[PDB]
């Protein structure tokens, strides 16, 4: 059984999980009080709720998730809210003071006081699994709990489990827009666990999703509730072939065989192509051809980036719905025809097609439309180093004058760890300069 | 969780706090007797931030009231909300302070501080997990300056890791009603340096100017000045009590408002502030709130931020608003005004967005600024101090009460040193 | 998009603008309180050209009201439309201008212009994409001449690529009610040369003569003269607000009305203008409207265009009319009268045709002329100026306020120079 | 599939496109909300809507057009108006200030700010094509957007596409009637892209269509709504054989093989012969013979010109309706018989007959009649140089005193470009003096 554990850390990590666990309850037909309605005398595991919902006896579906925060406030929206008896009470873990935009508090001072309680709960979910696939850690680079605690947890999850995949769904700091002043110090320090302990780390940022809401979707003034529904469509498409029938299904390990070249080259950016408002979803030609081109567009990226400045290394096309595979090969061969899209010279078999039958679900109150087809494109490219050079420069400005360092040293870390994590991220950026360039003799 | 002990001291600090416990007690629906008469369920989920629950669903504030004179205590008991406080927290002597720092910090304040800290620890030891403190006091009196900084410097010896901030009133040369207020303010800025995590410096000249120019009040009283100050004090700890989209505690602000230690003197500010009548003419939107929070005439400290650079600022929004407009208007200010922000810190602004606006308006906001232009305050005091002390004027009222001159010249020099700490971090690349 | 800030200054400019905001507010169905009571859907699609929308579907004009005397401000508030404006845009001092240019441009106007430009930038920074400005003022007063040209010459330093035009009243020797008006008008024509993109020169002698001869009014008041001027001011920016068959913005006119720079002084004009009673006798057609726009007695500037040549003209038609008759009647004039048009420019006339006539008539029109005959205005002033200044009459009221004679003789000579700029482009092939 | 992209630039370019896209909706039976009615279970591509209308699934026909203007006002008549859900929302592109009769603003200052947005939309229509024929750019010489932006766009469309035909449908300035004072400066500057980048440029002017409405049609007082319906009948006949059956069909490339001698001799004037009011359409003999003679008449020209002052070089007769080809050859041989009509001495096979079956459509509220037959005559002649000499003389008057030059220099161009575009148009006028004259030894 193709089970997965979702881990939601910090305020952004919880609040995305409200948008994820809204969606799977609709994809599988589960009421907010955990009940499937009485008109289903069919195969539930044939609809395969059993990757996100362990079936309690006497008709009850409790999720395979743990919400962790160091702050009591965010998880108390889930108690009550509307999902007040969807979740088990012991898998909603709150602290008493948050890490308060401080990596040293989330990793050393405050984080060690609940880290035994979090890890002990994951084992009670790891023992209920038969065929555990891997972990789905959600957080944000640039919190205290999203960076300090998650760095503490991914160390401990690598020692206990190790061989499992551990996917991350991070929120990376945006170049112009920022909400925290100490936002660059908490992102250089989470670099060590992101490359070492995770096996495939994703990054998004809020500017690149603000522009998609404004341009592709005509929302004039988005909130975070609009954005996290777009993160959740990426996740719902990625983990889809675990739990629905289709030709060319893709497990979570068939990504990493086909998306990750070298063990430090595992930072792929995602897109999602039919982000179309419902009025613009008429006048449509939302075929396989048009939805394949939109993923390669540099304006529709989920990261503020431009893949025309670097070279792609792999892609991973995951389609949902009314999709016939001969339409996909006719759309790949147009993508390889274009000279704007540079692959590397050691790729030559470009990328991997996955297809699924289950079409996407329209959230009531949602912003999206009701489409027949949708594509997530996970794709390694060398252009994600440019997002890192725009954040090293902000770190190098503030740490040149050692500004906010006195908060971090007086909480459980040393001054010398800044000079190690700056070199550590500068070594990845040297790896992308050396993996993109073709070789001669 | 995350409780706040409130230590209002003196005449001015008690008058602000008496108006402060009438705004909070409206935000949570507390009756003047102490019962609950609210309608929203969010008014009780975090009511323990300020209020201990007592017998029979009465809610007693966690406030400790200090004075060296029984008169202001008699006013607060006989006011609208004398019923709300507990009578064991009205701590007061009989012999007044004299508008004298030495008399309230050494002679007649040290005699009382044993009987105040023993009450502070009754509040702090009953909390589940205390967060911090707040003083409301006045640099310029006997009890607000002297007794306030004796209370502060005896809590950091016992609670050395809790957020202690003050909402302190600083004098101005345009508005004087005390001859010896430079002596009384220099000797307490010296204590606020080494002992405080945040300091929200407020003037009175900056508060009439908001009432005159912005609010268009005709006859402002102290009840109008304290009404502005009490709207700031509620605005800072909003995300501590109500759920939000971004949260910001007292400690979360102090992490990214204070670059170096000892630079912890903030300029508060509130928005919207309209006159009556001219509120049907202003549309309430996020670009409207942002223009008030950065205009100089909406500062509660009598300074102009055009004479310096903001190190860091914070903006706490309260209402069902977006996050793009918050993240874009806070961006369109620090690029249009990039010569007024320090450029070795990218993105000087912190946004906090709650979900619950005040009970009569939608979409309020609160501006908190760490500007280098606050050296205009500390030099206007340190010019008056060094003009009196060089003739040793009014000095025997201080040396007669135990002090000596070595405490003065140290306190003068520590005031003049942090002027040269905002000066370095203003200029020079 | 394409917003217009309105800066009415002085007594005469405020009286015109108060009548101007009663014509626009009828074209868009704005209530005297500010609500909307229209019936056509085109009245709201471009209402943001003049009106900021406020809370509760109220529409506040984007107008800034300047005076150096509180009296005319009290009249506009207590008029029919005092409810419409925002009370934060009534900027006024207390000490009057004296009908003195120096007192309103140097002493008591420069003290106020900081408190006016700070309000101008609240309007301009809230717009989506601002187009330009408009002053309504009076060459001949203290505030309309002096304070108006200080406001102008401080906006071109900040908004140096926006269309700034003025609707300015120029004196005439037939109608004088001010002794020192040549001093006050010569010193502001000098400012209008280097700082303005279009200048719609209006007289009062030309406006009684329209009321006497054309309109057949018996007792004209200033409310009748400003009613004509306000019908011009709406007519120029019509295609900016309503859809048309040809469109013409403020910038589109200025491109092809102004051949060389510094030649930007226009003669306005309106059609139809009939008496009451004699409107059942005139058929309303395009050859009927064209005869009024080119007769000399329908000019709002006291000149005769038979003493010169039109460089360029413009005709803005409002109504469901054809395009052949517009393109043919504008052709049959500049061939019948080819000695009155400059012949090195073929097709001197620009046609603009909107679709929406005013709310009581079909097929209006607006004539705007760049004629060389406007040197008749600037020489009638520069003969009076040089007859007073050669005896230095009334001069100590100017040199006592900071000025000196070097500002006069420069301003006299720049007036006399552009007389020799229309003179060159009138004659000589 | 014989698809074509219509590009409508500026106020005149949009407002002609309201008259074109009114007409094709009637020729193909498409309601204003894009719907064909339910009584058509036939071949739609056999009626061939698929050159002007891409069929969105679930029964929806969205046009292959983009309306561009720098002014918001003109395209907001299309939102709403009546065609408020005919057009896709993203192919109606508005600026915020117009170029305001200024070539330097439309080409340098303002035009570059939306030129990436316009070109990116054309690629989304170029990718929906299977068999793209070419571009149909509509504008007006003598605007700012019609001249400045169109010169900017035709540069970029020549680099991206190149090999495609790019037809222009310009409105040229009239000799006596003009509406702009700076009308000659904006027409000399658009000369460079009209001869270099377009492949076949058409010209009309408003006087020569005013006279047709007054004389051939007895409209006493025309508006622009009357005129643009006459432009649209020329276009509807030219592109007709792409999308209807008939003997002797003519593609858009069979024009240029048969109409254009040399690569700079591509400026042909059009006519349209049965412009007859409905009361005058009785008492008629509207046969092939009478409708062929009317095209060669110098009063029925769409340009203020006289082809008895120059020599024809090719013609191109395109007939619609009840037309038998033996009637055409008997009407050609009368045209070659006349001595008023001078061909050149290197033509001798005079001109090309195209015939189509689909008769013209009467617009409700229209001015035209219901005829059985109609002829568009595209015809190169040396007499179109005389329209150019009447406009050089207006340019040479104003630029002799350098009148309106200060508006153009302070917006993004130099004074020297006037002296290059004046020489550039004087070289075409030297080409028509040297192409008309027969050769001896
Ligand atoms: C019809 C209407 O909307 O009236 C408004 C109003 O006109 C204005 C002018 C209010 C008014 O405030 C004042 O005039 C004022 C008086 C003394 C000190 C400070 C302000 C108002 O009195 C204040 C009142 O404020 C509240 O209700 C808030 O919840 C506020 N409450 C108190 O301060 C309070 C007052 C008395 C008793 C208990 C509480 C608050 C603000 C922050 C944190 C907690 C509470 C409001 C919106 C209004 C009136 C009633 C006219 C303004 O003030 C506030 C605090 O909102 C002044 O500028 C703002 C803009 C408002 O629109
Ligand atoms: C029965 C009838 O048709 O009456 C007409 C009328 O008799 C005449 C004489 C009107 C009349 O105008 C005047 O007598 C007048 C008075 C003071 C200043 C200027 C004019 C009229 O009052 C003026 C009025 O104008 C309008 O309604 C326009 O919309 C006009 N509105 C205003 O000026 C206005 C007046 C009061 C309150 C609000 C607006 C307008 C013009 C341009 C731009 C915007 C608005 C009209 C057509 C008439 C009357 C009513 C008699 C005329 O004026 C206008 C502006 O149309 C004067 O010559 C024209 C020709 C009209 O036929
Ligand atoms: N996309 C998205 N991003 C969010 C959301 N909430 C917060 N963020 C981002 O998260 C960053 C800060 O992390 P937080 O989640 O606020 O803080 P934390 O991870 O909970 O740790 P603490 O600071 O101790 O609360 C901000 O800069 C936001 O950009 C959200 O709901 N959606
Ligand atoms: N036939 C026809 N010609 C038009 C129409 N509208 C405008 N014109 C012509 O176009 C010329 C000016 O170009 P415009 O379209 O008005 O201006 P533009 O191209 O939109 O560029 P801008 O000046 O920036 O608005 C005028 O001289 C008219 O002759 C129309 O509807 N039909
Ligand atoms: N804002 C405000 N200031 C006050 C109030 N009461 C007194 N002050 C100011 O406080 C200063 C002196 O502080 P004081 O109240 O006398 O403190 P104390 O004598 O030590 O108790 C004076 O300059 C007053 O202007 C008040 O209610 N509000
Ligand atoms: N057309 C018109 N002219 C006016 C009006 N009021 C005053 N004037 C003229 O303006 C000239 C003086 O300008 P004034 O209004 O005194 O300007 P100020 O003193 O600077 O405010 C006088 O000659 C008046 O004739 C008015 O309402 N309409
Ligand atoms: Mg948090
Ligand atoms: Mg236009």
């Amino acid at each position: 059984m193709r089970e997965c554990i979702s881990i939601h850390v910090g305020q952004a990590g919880v609040q995305i999980g409200n948008a994820c666990w809204e969606l799977y309850c609709l994809e599988h037909g589960i009421q907010p009080d955990g009940q499937m309605p009485s008109d289903k005398t069919i195969g539930g595991g044939d609809d395969s709720f059993n990757t996100f919902f362990s079936e309690t006896g006497a008709g009850k579906h409790v999720p395979r998730a743990v919400f962790v925060d160091l702050e009591p406030t965010v998880i108390d929206e889930v108690r009550t809210g509307t999902y007040r008896q969807l979740f088990h009470p012991e898998q909603l873990i709150t602290g008493k003071e948050d890490a308060a935009n401080n990596y040293a508090r989330g990793h050393y001072t405050i984080g060690k006081e609940i880290i035994d309680l979090v890890l002990d709960r994951i084992r009670k979910l790891a023992d209920q699994c038969t065929g555990l696939q891997g972990f789905l850690v959600f957080h944000s680079f640039g919190g205290g709990t999203g960076s300090g605690f998650t760095s503490l947890l991914m160390e401990r999850l690598s020692v206990d489990y190790g061989k499992k995949s551990k996917l991350e769904f991070s929120i990376y700091p945006a170049p112009q827009v920022s909400t925290a002043v100490v936002e660059p110090y908490n992102s250089i320090l989470t670099t060590h666990t992101t490359l070492e302990h995770s096996d495939c780390a994703f990054m998004v940022d809020n500017e690149a999703i603000y522009d998609i809401c404004r341009r592709n979707l005509d929302i004039e003034r988005p909130t975070y509730t609009n954005l996290n529904r777009l993160i959740s469509q990426i996740v719902s498409s990625i983990t889809a072939s675990l739990r629905f029938d289709g030709a060319l299904n893709v497990d979570l390990t068939e990504f990493q065989t086909n998306l990750v070249p070298y063990p430090r080259i595992h930072f792929p950016l995602a897109t999602y192509a039919p982000v179309i408002s419902a009025e613009k979803a008429y006048h449509e030609q939302l075929s396989v051809a048009e939805i394949t081109n939109a993923c390669f567009e540099p304006a529709n990226q989920m990261v503020k980036c431009d893949p025309r400045h670097g070279k792609y290394m792999a892609c991973c096309l995951l389609y949902r719905g009314d999709v016939v595979p001969k339409d996909v090969n006719a759309a790949i061969a147009t993508i390889k025809t274009k000279r704007s899209i540079q692959f590397v010279d050691w790729c030559p078999t470009g990328f991997k097609v996955g297809i699924n039958y289950q079409p996407p679900t329209v959230v009531p109150g949602g912003d999206l439309a009701k489409v027949q087809r949708a594509v997530c494109m996970l794709s390694n490219t060398t252009a994600i180093a440019e997002a890192w050079a725009r954040l090293d420069h902000k770190f190098d400005l503030m740490y040149a004058k050692r500004a906010f360092v006195h908060w971090y040293v007086g909480e459980g870390m040393e001054e010398g760890e800044f000079s190690e994590a700056r070199e550590d991220m500068a070594a990845l950026e040297k790896d992308y300069e050396e993996v993109g360039v073709d070789s001669v003799e | 969780m995350r409780e706040i002990v409130h230590i209002q001291a003196g005449q001015c600090g008690n008058q602000i706090g008496a108006k402060f416990w009438e705004v909070i007690s409206d935000e949570h629906g507390i009756d003047p007797t102490g019962s609950y008469h609210g309608d929203s369920d969010l008014q009780l989920e975090r009511i323990n931030v300020y209020y201990n629950e007592a017998t029979g669903n009465k809610y007693v504030p966690r406030a400790i009231l200090v004075d060296l004179e029984p008169g202001t205590m008699d006013s607060v008991r006989s006011g609208p909300f004398g019923q709300i406080f507990r009578p064991d927290n009205f701590v007061f002597g009989q012999s007044g302070a004299g508008n004298n720092w030495a008399k309230g910090h050494y002679t007649e304040g040290a005699e009382l501080v044993d009987s105040v800290l023993d009450v502070v620890r009754k509040e702090s030891e009953s909390c589940d997990c205390l967060q911090g403190f707040q003083l409301t006091h006045s640099l310029g009196g006997g009890t607000g300056s002297g007794m306030g900084t004796l209370l502060i410097s005896k809590i950091r010896e016992e609670y050395p890791d809790r957020i202690m901030n003050t909402f302190s009133v600083m004098p101005s040369p345009k508005v004087s009603d005390t001859v010896v207020e430079p002596y009384n303010a220099t000797l307490s800025v010296h204590q606020l340096v080494e002992n405080t995590d945040e300091t929200y410096c407020i003037d009175n000249e900056a508060l009439y100017d908001i009432c005159f120019r912005t609010l268009k009040l005709t006859t402002p009283t102290y009840g109008d000045l304290n009404h502005l100050v009490s709207a700031t004090m509620s605005g800072v700890t909003t995300c501590l009590r109500f759920p939000g989209q971004l949260n910001a505690d007292l400690r979360k602000l102090a992490v990214n408002m204070v670059p170096f230690p000892r630079l912890h003197f903030f300029m508060p500010g509130f928005a919207p502030l309209t006159s009556r009548g001219s509120q049907q003419y202003r549309a309430l939107t996020v670009p409207e709130l942002t223009q008030q929070m950065f205009d100089s005439k909406n500062m509660m400290a009598a300074c102009d931020p055009r004479h310096g650079r903001y190190l860091t600022v914070a903006a706490i929004f309260r209402g069902r608003m977006s996050m793009k407009e918050v993240d874009e208007q806070m961006l369109n200010v620090q690029n249009k005004n990039s010569s007024y922000f320090v450029e070795w810190i990218p993105n000087n602004v912190k946004t906090a967005v709650c979900d619950i606006p005040p009970r009569g308006l939608k979409m309020s906001a609160t501006f908190i600024g760490n500007s280098t232009a606050i050296q205009e305050l500390f030099k206007r005091i340190s010019e008056q101090f060094t003009a009196m002390f060089r003739r040793k004027a009014f000095l025997h009222w201080y040396t007669g009460e135990g002090m000596d001159e070595m405490e003065f010249t140290e306190a003068e020099s520590n005031m003049n040193d942090l002027v040269s700490e905002y000066q370095q971090y203003q200029d020079a690349t």
